[PDB]
């Protein structure tokens, strides 16, 4: 998963 | 002018984007997905255009956030390249690279490429 | 690895970059187009990953240049998101977007893509 | 699923897309913009993917129109790439690229990048 | 020069694109992966400018390939966009879309982009 | 101007 | 080696 | 040469 987006 | 700039501004998917302009052309701020909280924000830097051309045209501008903070390291950076069109409803639209550190190996699958628009709510 | 990003380095058009990378991530210096003239110089910041992977991995960065100094205004941004590799022959591996302000009407065609590679010769 | 994606099509800014999908994974069909008329239209070839995962994932797909037709040679090519995902309100949602022919010395500024979403109107 | 397109190409990781090019602006073929089995092999379909200008310009062109055959399906399609050149060292330089189909909340993460340089050679 | 879009 | 588009 | 950013 990535945190610049949900 | 910097101050149309200045403000808290939000994308369609819930992130939060803090952000203030210089009058030397400076964009500094910070950057926090939906779920908000503390870590979730990172640190932000970019330039602006802070002589635009009258018209009715944008403003160019464009920033780099990377995504490491005190809690996380993702191991990636995104930069963002759009422009600030003012009026009653003022808007950034962007388009955005994310790039990833990979091995010589995965080199030609390590960016993503994707669009945001802004909606501000605040100075 | 990590500070070897300090330098100049050249892309395969001859414009110079000129880079000092701080400890916990910054990115600052400046950009200058070919011929070389002393305002062809203009102003960038940026972040990089300032504690990389152990394996084999490139180190993640970042920067933007607006187009304005005090001799010129050319209403635009460009933003360049890529990786460092470093070894015997250090290199910089980058993609770029370029943005005009434009009217509504030509929001459509306001950006170019392209991409580029920096070595220090 | 094929018969999905055939259909006439239109973007945000009034332009015209037309489409068969074939069976063997084909996609044949004309692109025009809101002017209308006969020659805004262009030929379009492109893919998909024949066999979608189930879930709620979306079909990929891709098409190119070259800039020539019988009336105009803009000398420019555009390829939009992007997902087919069907409902109540099917919808195309693209990224694209414009590359204009140049002598080697412009080369560095030849490519336009973009987005664009359909919705359907019509098999 | 136009029908110089027509031929075998590899890019700079060893992929082969074998292409037919039509006077009429058609692009058709295959491309398979480097090891080069015969079922790494898969269908493209494209367009290039039939009637490029006079000036020392490139040949603008553009394909897709999605990627299933009998063997294998990832649900993905790629597409290429950029200019022919010719002469004594002829050269296809371009740019890539690659897009897979993932679900409505993956869907920001759905795109790569990337750039390739084809030679005979 | 270009015919992709008006 | 896993997507068949390179190597 | 018309852009600042290429020679």
């Amino acid at each position: 998963c990535h945190p610049q987006n949900t | 002018a910097e101050a149309g700039i200045t403000g808290t501004w939000y994308n369609q998917l819930g992130s939060t984007f803090i952000v203030t302009a210089g009058a030397d052309g400076a964009l500094t701020g910070t950057y926090e997905s939906a779920v908000g909280n503390a870590e979730s924000r990172y640190v932000l830097t970019g330039r602006y255009d802070s002589a635009p051309a009258t018209d009715g045209s944008g403003t160019a501008l464009g920033w780099t956030v990377a995504w490491k903070n005190n809690y996380r390291n993702a191991h990636s950076a995104t930069t963002w390249s759009g422009q600030y069109v003012g009026g009653a409803e003022a808007r950034i639209n962007t388009q955005w690279l994310l790039t990833s550190g990979t091995t010589e190996a995965n080199a030609w699958k390590s960016t993503l490429v994707g669009h945001d628009t802004f909606t501000k709510v605040k100075p």
